[PDB]
Protein backbone atom coordinates (compact mmCIF):
# COMPACT_ATOMS: atom_id res chain seq x y z
CA UNK A 1 0.00 0.00 0.00
CA UNK A 2 1.52 3.13 -1.29
CA UNK A 3 5.04 3.19 -0.71
CA UNK A 4 5.17 0.88 2.16
CA UNK A 5 7.80 -2.86 1.56
CA UNK B 1 29.48 16.78 6.53
CA UNK B 2 25.99 14.94 7.84
CA UNK B 3 25.09 11.06 6.30
CA UNK B 4 24.88 12.05 2.46
CA UNK B 5 25.99 15.58 1.89
CA UNK B 6 28.73 16.59 -0.35
CA UNK B 7 30.21 19.94 -2.05
CA UNK B 8 29.45 20.80 -5.76
CA UNK B 9 29.75 23.69 -8.03
CA UNK B 10 27.54 25.61 -9.68
CA UNK B 11 27.45 25.22 -13.45
CA UNK B 12 25.32 28.30 -14.03
CA UNK B 13 26.85 30.97 -11.23
CA UNK B 14 30.02 29.26 -10.47
CA UNK B 15 29.12 29.41 -6.36
CA UNK B 16 29.79 26.19 -4.31
CA UNK B 17 26.66 24.77 -3.20
CA UNK B 18 25.63 21.04 -1.34
CA UNK B 19 24.15 18.17 -2.56
CA UNK B 20 22.29 15.01 -0.83
CA UNK B 21 22.84 12.09 -2.90
CA UNK B 22 20.71 9.91 -0.41
CA UNK B 23 17.80 12.57 -0.21
CA UNK B 24 18.72 14.52 -3.60
CA UNK B 25 18.08 17.72 -1.21
CA UNK B 26 20.30 20.89 -2.87
CA UNK B 27 21.32 24.26 -1.37
CA UNK B 28 23.66 26.66 -0.94
CA UNK B 29 23.86 26.59 2.73
CA UNK B 30 26.03 24.57 4.51
CA UNK B 31 23.98 21.77 5.82
CA UNK B 32 22.90 22.03 9.44
CA UNK B 33 19.83 8.45 13.69
CA UNK B 34 16.56 8.50 14.89
CA UNK B 35 14.45 5.40 15.86
CA UNK B 36 11.56 6.55 14.06
CA UNK B 37 10.54 9.41 11.83
CA UNK B 38 7.71 10.54 11.02
CA UNK B 39 7.25 11.95 7.41
CA UNK B 40 4.83 13.50 4.74
CA UNK B 41 5.21 13.06 1.10
CA UNK B 42 3.91 14.38 -2.20
CA UNK B 43 4.08 11.32 -4.49
CA UNK B 44 3.72 12.37 -8.69
CA UNK B 45 3.14 8.83 -10.52
CA UNK B 46 3.87 7.52 -14.35
CA UNK B 47 3.02 5.08 -16.64
CA UNK B 48 5.98 2.59 -15.51
CA UNK B 49 4.70 3.30 -11.71
CA UNK B 50 4.22 -0.10 -10.43
CA UNK B 51 0.24 1.01 -10.01
CA UNK B 52 -0.26 3.53 -12.72
CA UNK B 53 -3.56 4.96 -10.81
CA UNK B 54 -4.74 7.30 -8.35
CA UNK B 55 -7.34 8.78 -6.98
CA UNK B 56 -6.68 11.71 -8.97
CA UNK B 57 -7.22 10.00 -12.32
CA UNK B 58 -7.73 6.34 -13.36
CA UNK B 59 -5.28 5.58 -15.81
CA UNK B 60 -2.08 7.76 -15.69
CA UNK B 61 -0.25 8.50 -18.58
CA UNK B 62 2.61 10.58 -18.02
CA UNK B 63 5.70 9.80 -18.47
CA UNK B 64 8.49 9.51 -15.72
CA UNK B 65 10.08 12.45 -17.55
CA UNK B 66 7.35 14.65 -17.21
CA UNK B 67 6.62 13.23 -13.80
CA UNK B 68 9.88 14.38 -12.70
CA UNK B 69 9.25 17.77 -14.42
CA UNK B 70 6.17 18.32 -12.51
CA UNK B 71 8.11 17.40 -9.27
CA UNK B 72 10.52 19.83 -10.19
CA UNK B 73 7.98 22.62 -10.51
CA UNK B 74 6.37 21.97 -7.26
CA UNK B 75 9.85 22.01 -5.31
CA UNK B 76 10.29 25.07 -6.62
CA UNK B 77 7.07 26.41 -5.75
CA UNK B 78 8.15 25.13 -2.70
CA UNK B 79 11.41 26.65 -1.87
CA UNK B 80 10.21 29.99 -3.08
CA UNK B 81 7.13 29.97 -0.74
CA UNK B 82 4.70 30.67 -3.57
CA UNK B 83 2.83 27.06 -2.25
CA UNK B 84 3.07 25.37 0.83
CA UNK B 85 3.87 21.79 0.86
CA UNK B 86 0.94 20.83 2.42
CA UNK B 87 -0.99 22.70 -0.11
CA UNK B 88 0.32 21.01 -2.92
CA UNK B 89 0.17 17.76 -1.44
CA UNK B 90 -3.39 17.68 -0.63
CA UNK B 91 -4.39 18.76 -4.53
CA UNK B 92 -1.90 17.00 -6.56
CA UNK B 93 -0.19 14.09 -4.50
CA UNK B 94 -0.99 10.64 -6.06
CA UNK B 95 -1.44 9.11 -2.58
CA UNK B 96 -4.45 8.30 -0.73
CA UNK B 97 -2.15 9.96 2.11
CA UNK B 98 -3.15 13.68 -0.02
CA UNK B 99 -6.23 13.65 2.51
CA UNK B 100 -4.22 14.08 5.20
CA UNK B 101 -1.58 16.81 3.31
CA UNK B 102 0.70 13.79 2.53
CA UNK B 103 1.57 13.14 5.95
CA UNK B 104 2.39 9.15 6.21
CA UNK B 105 2.31 9.11 10.36
CA UNK B 106 5.48 7.55 11.90
CA UNK B 107 7.69 4.60 10.39
CA UNK B 108 10.76 2.83 11.05
CA UNK B 109 13.46 1.58 9.12
CA UNK B 110 12.21 -2.23 7.49
CA UNK B 111 8.52 -0.93 6.60
CA UNK B 112 8.72 1.87 3.41
CA UNK B 113 10.42 1.12 -0.28
CA UNK B 114 14.11 1.05 0.24
CA UNK B 115 14.67 4.46 -1.33
CA UNK B 116 11.54 6.57 0.74
CA UNK B 117 13.12 5.11 3.88
CA UNK B 118 17.06 5.95 3.03
CA UNK B 119 15.84 9.84 2.24
CA UNK B 120 13.22 10.00 5.02
CA UNK B 121 16.17 9.04 7.74
CA UNK B 122 18.96 10.94 6.18
CA UNK B 123 16.32 14.05 6.30
CA UNK B 124 17.06 15.89 9.28
CA UNK B 125 13.60 17.31 10.97
CA UNK B 126 12.05 20.37 9.09
CA UNK B 127 13.66 19.16 5.54
CA UNK B 128 12.35 18.48 2.62
CA UNK B 129 14.23 15.81 -0.03
CA UNK B 130 14.61 16.64 -3.32
CA UNK B 131 13.04 14.14 -5.93
CA UNK B 132 13.13 10.60 -4.78
CA UNK B 133 12.64 7.42 -7.02
CA UNK B 134 10.69 4.66 -6.18
CA UNK B 135 8.54 2.04 -7.85
CA UNK B 136 5.56 3.70 -6.85
CA UNK B 137 6.79 6.94 -8.55
CA UNK B 138 8.68 9.96 -7.48
CA UNK B 139 8.63 11.50 -4.46
CA UNK B 140 8.64 14.62 -2.18
CA UNK B 141 9.56 13.79 1.20
CA UNK B 142 9.38 16.24 4.02
CA UNK B 143 10.74 15.25 7.50
CA UNK B 144 8.04 16.43 10.21
CA UNK B 145 9.38 14.35 13.16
Amino acid sequence: FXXAQ
Amino acid sequence: LPPGWEKAMSRSSGRVYYFNHITNASQWERPSEPARVRCSHLLVKHSQSRRPSSWRQEKITRTKEEALELINGYIQKIKSGEEDFESLASQFSDCSSAKARGDLGAFSRGQMQKPFEDASFALRTGEMSGPVFTDSGIHIILRTE
